[PDB]
């Protein structure tokens, strides 16, 4: 929501050196791992039975390039997020019934992802920029 | 509740935390003050600075209670009693802080032991600090 | 974790249901699919009409299910192994479903069983139902 | 939020029924004693150590008549939930820092007493028109 000038700073600085080939499908892929619950809106999405199964499986990844881009849009427009997601936010609460707990722990699967990415360049002022932008992100997914 | 194969991928992953785990533990808890700052309200007597000798201090007595959960892993209730007392009954802490926490030693370990934080070890870890957080913010005396 | 004083409350509260335990067991269902309706996605085979023999019928396998939780209460990863491979491998049910349907079965008690449903025996049955909860939404073989 | 008529009438005609100086003070008592961790929000309260010294502590039941009343205030004004609980959002999240799932125990803890109180009348589609009233008021005291 409210970042202060240099915590937008340091936020875009890390965004524009994410690989978006990966990354997101990383987050997705541990979501389906770590809360494997999560799987059973994948259902279409073939064989989730083992971890490497999951992180190799070619729609996890391409699935997982889709919802980094989405928090790419949140991230210019984080003064609207309730707007930019507005149309996610139907269709995951209103078509998926998604409970809104899983947007909290995908956000947070996604820290953990960035963290593994970056090592120590990922310090604890940019951890916590990032926590106030997934939890404005999850806060919109679930505004409806 | 813990499968065999968790327990193996925790003892292995705490394993590689060898001396550091005092250092990570005051990192997580860096981490989760400046993260989510109302966990700061349980520490009023503590010096949060960063650096602070008295996080560094309290980071090494988390990081030993884990080592000592990871060894009593199938005995926990009996082994960690103590810091239930604590936490339970003494602090009242709000389990969502144990949650907080919790995220942020994953995030501490994936950021440190890359080669090691696996999606299936990630995925134990968070079963096994789960289970941690059960034991100390239940009553069972 | 329970305690001695909870597993007593559990015992003695789940006695007096008794034969009513179909009944309840159904009656928390009902509940569950009128006050939460998403939960009515996990049994599209069912048919969740008033009073459906069916429900009735699922009811009673849960409440039979509770009371083998009960008789197994120290080790329910064993007991429940094989609900926790429908519920956990093969349902993937979301852990919050288990929050709804243990919330309406203390609503149930709590309105057929007032004089047992004390402070302290709530509190021990939602801890129990809980426990069941974890049980049966964890992968642990 | 989307009560039906139906509903309306239901859920008024149970609540004039509602014992006004017991059942706020049961819900209260009975978040302390099966949400232990809350005592810490009450630290100025007393002995909170029993069940019974929780249930019988005289300042448990003053303060959960108030909460009974916001209760009350909720369903008179179902329409606008956010501008009538606006300021005891205020409250409870910049000065005391509870977290939301707590308002969402303490709305099913409700729920519990009313079942206690109402027996076979707390039926299960009245029980859902209720669980709609206290999602509301829980939503509406975490809007921030
Ligand atoms: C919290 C952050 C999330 C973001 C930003 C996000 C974003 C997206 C996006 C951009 C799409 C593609 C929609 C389209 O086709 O235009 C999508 C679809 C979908 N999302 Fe999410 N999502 C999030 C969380 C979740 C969670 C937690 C789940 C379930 C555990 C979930 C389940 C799904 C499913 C099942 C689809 C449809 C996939 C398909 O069939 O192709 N989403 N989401
Ligand atoms: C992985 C979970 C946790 C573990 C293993 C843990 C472990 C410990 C240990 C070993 C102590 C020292 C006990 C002693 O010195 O005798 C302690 C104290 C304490 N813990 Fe925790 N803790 C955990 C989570 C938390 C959380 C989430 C909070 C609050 C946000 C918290 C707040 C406190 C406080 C306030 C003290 C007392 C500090 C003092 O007075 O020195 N703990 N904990
Ligand atoms: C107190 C918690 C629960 C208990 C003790 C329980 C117990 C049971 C039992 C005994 C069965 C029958 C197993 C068999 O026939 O072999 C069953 C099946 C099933 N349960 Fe649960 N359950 C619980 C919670 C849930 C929840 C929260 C959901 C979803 C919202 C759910 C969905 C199902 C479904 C879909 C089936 C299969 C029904 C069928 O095909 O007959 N259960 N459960
Ligand atoms: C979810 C429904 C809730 C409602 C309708 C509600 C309502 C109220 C009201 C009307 C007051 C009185 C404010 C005044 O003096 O004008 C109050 C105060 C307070 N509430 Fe809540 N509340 C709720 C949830 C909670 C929860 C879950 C907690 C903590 C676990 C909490 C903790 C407190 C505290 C500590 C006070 C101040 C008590 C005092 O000053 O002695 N409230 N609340």
């Amino acid at each position: 929501v409210h970042l202060t000038p240099a915590e937008k700073s340091a936020v875009t600085a890390l965004w524009g050196k994410v690989n978006v080939d990966e990354v997101g499908g990383e987050a997705l892929g541990r979501l389906l791992v770590v809360y494997p619950w999560t799987q059973r809106f994948f259902e279409s999405f073939g064989d989730l039975s083992t971890p490497d199964a999951v992180m190799g499986n070619p729609k996890v990844k391409a699935h997982g390039k889709k919802v980094l881009g989405a928090f790419s849009d949140g991230l210019a427009h984080l003064d609207n997020l309730k707007g930019t997601f507005a149309t996610l936010s139907e269709l995951h609460c209103d078509k998926l019934h998604v409970d809104p707990e899983n947007f909290r722990l995908l956000g947070n699967v996604l820290v953990c992802v960035l963290a593994h990415h970056f090592g120590k360049e990922f310090t604890p002022p940019v951890q916590a920029a990032y926590q106030k932008v997934v939890a404005g992100v999850a806060n919109a997914l679930a505004h409806k | 509740v813990l499968s065999p194969a968790d327990k193996t991928n925790v003892k292995a992953a705490w394993g590689k935390v060898g001396a550091h785990a005092g250092e990570y533990g005051a990192e997580a808890l860096e981490r989760m003050f400046l993260s989510f700052p109302t966990t700061k309200t349980y520490f009023p007597h503590f010096d949060l600075s960063h650096g602070s000798a008295q996080v560094k201090g309290h980071g090494k007595k988390v990081a030993d209670a884990l080592t000592n959960a990871v060894a009593h892993v199938d005995d926990m209730p009996n082994a960690l009693s103590a810091l239930s007392d604590l936490h339970a009954h003494k602090l009242r802490v709000d389990p969502v802080n144990f949650k907080l926490l919790s995220h942020c030693l994953l995030v501490t370990l994936a950021a440190h032991l890359p080669a090691e934080f696996t999606p299936a070890v990630h995925a134990s870890l968070d079963k096994f600090l789960a289970s941690v957080s059960t034991v100390l913010t239940s009553k069972y005396r």
